[PDB]
């Protein structure tokens, strides 16, 4: 039922920039919060960023503060992730993850739906 | 869910009562003796929303709001507000869903004669399909016949589902029962209904 | 590294039983809800186990989760070749204020 | 003892209610809406005796009959057969109780709260004044935060322990604590005492 | 105010006999149970025997079964202890002890009042 | 031999504090009311401490009783020559079925 389609991202060099997009469908997008979870080899999963249903509340990992910017368009059912000043360690598969409730956090208990995921490669 | 409501409606005459069963739901209700009302809430810092208010008579009328599943977030302040059609306020609470849990009654109660004479071993199962069973603490009630009533109440630590009772008189028909609730400090709520009781008769002392 | 600790690789014969450990602390698994996720090779991670022990609607009966203190476990009884994937454990942390995950466990099925 | 009688009269509409306070006393009572009754008892295998039956009116237009059992017969751990019979010889009540299994202690005292230290509150209280065997008394602490929240936590304190360290309390909230007491398993039993005199506290950060 | 006066104790030989007596005063004798407690040097106190208020119930130590006999006369406020087939190990100071309740046992919690005690000597 | 164990003799200077142990088991001292008795030389034994910690009406404030697990203790602070006597501890036993006492403790006060 629930479908999440990631797009954007590819191969860039240190200092580059990208803009990820998540095409959400199968559920009321504006009622749920969304998150970005990346998967690097040997680093496992990491909670990159998350944004609330209304977009009023946002969270960023300590390693992406100031370089990443999360956002959403409820009218278009789309989640964005603006990636600037990329580094080598940002190289991972970025997954679009739908939260259980309207605000991502401890009270969510678990991540509901994941997407196929888009790959972000940073090398010389 | 009237059973849990009435159970909770005993502990509160005319107050706004809220409870969750499996942490992915929330029901707030109150009883009156007619009126029109609107239920508004605000989850954390999100914009205010409205809840579809249902109503049904009880042996007099009961209004309840079944909060949308999408806003059932725990560990965050959920501001509640019941307002009349005339604009006049009625209720106002700031609750946490994880602090108003009302589990189902434990099941599978069985009693066995232990090894040490005068001891009985109790074993039971946590409420069927209940989240985080290791965070459920219990309370066992030991009742004796012949007008004695409740003679013992043992508090069971969270996660443990067996109890070894001591100091029981022989040739006596005891009756055991267990109730459950979510444990401190990351949870809170109310005691569940008593489990289906199980009796046991002790033999004579040699 | 990861805050939660899983064994990197686990191999077992078909039809047998597999136990995947996930050790943490009093800040992670100790007082928070553990969730398990299955990631089939080249596919999206699916919700496998939530609320420590509960089973999501649609997940095989062969999967089960448990929790004791600061360590959670995933059980795969009647192991089949289709179960050959990567399994992650996740829980909220209170010392840190975010989600933490395990390194992941790649279950390999022999013949 | 009117407070404890009315408190216990809630758990029972028309039944014979018995309770002890300091294990060297026993009071059995019941309420009706008159009539004359006689109170007979048998401690273990000793011969039957009679208890001087008192009577006084209680609110809501009802009379309450109570027997204050003689101190000399307040033996615990032994079956005390009780029997209330009407003047017509017709039976009214009949119970076989153990004095150690109907304890109703007084409310705990000396409640104090401290903010030290890690963002945690340290609760300390004293057992009820002149109460036998303090090391067999278990407690229950109630945490209310107000603002319509009500009871948010109830921690069970083990027998003998008189201090509690609460964790995970929200800041900028005015909490209110209270303690209740009762005798512990397995050699005792009874009913929950009244709540202690409450103590409020305001959290920082 | 409670006063307990022991009597009937002295010197005998193994196989001998004695009859101890306790003159009780200062309280209602027939409402309370009574006990006999002896203290041999190095054996400390021992609960020898006890009798209920009405005299219906009696207890004896395992070492005095069949040889000792406890009794009471409520009309005379006196406690008796008939000692027959005396042994050397019965040599101790026998105390008259008033119980707290109408039946001596676990539910008594403590012994309230003791007496001066009479001495029983058994030797060759 | 006695079921409860007390130190036979204890010597201490005046004004100091004396601790008298009374160790038992889970059947006697463990879950039953402990009582202490003082026997002045050539006099009748008096009730010193009952209900583990409580003090009878008329007993000096310098006497106090405690209990931890399977062991009770009597404390004599501000030791006086008047306190020079023998102290017995007593409690009901459940394994057996009678009252048990300690061997006794003779408190000696120096000059």
């Amino acid at each position: 039922e629930v479908q999440l389609l990631e797009s954007g991202g590819g191969l860039v060099q240190p200092g580059g920039s990208l803009r990820l997009s998540c095409a959400a469908s199968g559920f009321t997008f504006s009622s749920y919060a969304m998150s970005w979870v990346r998967q690097a080899p040997g680093k496992g999963l990491e909670w990159v960023s998350a944004i609330s249903g209304s977009g009023g509340s946002t969270y960023y990992a300590d390693s992406v503060k100031g370089r990443f910017t999360i956002s959403r368009d409820n009218s278009k059912n789309t989640l964005y992730l603006q990636m600037n000043s990329l580094r080598a360690e940002d190289t991972a598969v970025y997954y679009c993850v739908k939260d259980r409730v309207a605000v991502a956090g401890k009270g969510s208990y678990y991540f509901d739906s994941w997407g196929r995921g888009t790959t972000v490669t940073v090398s010389s | 869910f009237e059973s849990k409501a009435a159970l909770l409606a005993a502990r509160g005459p005319e107050e706004l009562l809220c409870f969750t069963e499996r942490l992915e739901d929330l029901v707030c209700f109150w009883e009156e003796a007619p009126g029109q009302y609107s239920f508004s809430y605000q989850l954390e810092d999100e914009p205010w929303k409205l809840c579809r208010l249902h109503q049904a008579p009880t042996a007099a009328v009961r209004f309840w709001c079944s909060l949308p599943t999408a806003d059932t977030s725990s560990f965050v302040p959920l501001e509640l507000r019941v307002t009349a059609a005339s604009g006049a306020p009625r209720y106002h609470r700031v609750i946490h869903i994880n602090e108003v849990v009302l589990l189902d009654a434990p099941v599978g109660l069985v009693a066995r004669l232990a090894d040490e004479s005068g001891h009985v071993v109790l074993r039971w199962l946590p409420p069927p399909e209940t989240p985080m069973t290791s965070h459920i603490r219990y309370e066992v009630d030991v009742s004796a016949g012949q007008g004695a009533g409740s003679v013992q109440r043992v508090e069971i630590l969270e996660g443990r589902t067996e109890c070894v009772l001591s100091n029981l008189r022989g040739r006596t028909r005891y009756t055991f029962a267990v109730r459950a609730r979510m444990a401190e400090p990351s949870f809170g709520g109310f005691w569940s209904a008593w489990s289906e009781p199980v009796s046991l008769l002790t033999p004579s002392d040699l | 590294q990861s805050v939660l600790t899983q064994p990197p690789s686990v191999s077992e014969a078909p039809g047998q039983r597999v136990t995947i450990a996930c050790s943490g602390s009093s800040s992670n698994i100790g007082n928070n809800a553990v969730s398990w996720y299955q990631q089939l090779p080249g596919k999206a991670p699916t919700l496998l186990i939530y609320y420590d022990n509960l089973l999501p609607s649609g997940v095989s009966d062969r999967f089960s989760g448990s929790k004791s203190g600061t360590s959670a476990s995933l059980a795969i009884s009647g192991l089949q070749s289709e179960d050959e994937a990567d399994y992650y454990c996740a829980a909220w942390d209170d010392s840190l204020n975010d989600w933490v995950f395990g390194g992941g466990t790649k279950v390999t099925v022999l013949a």
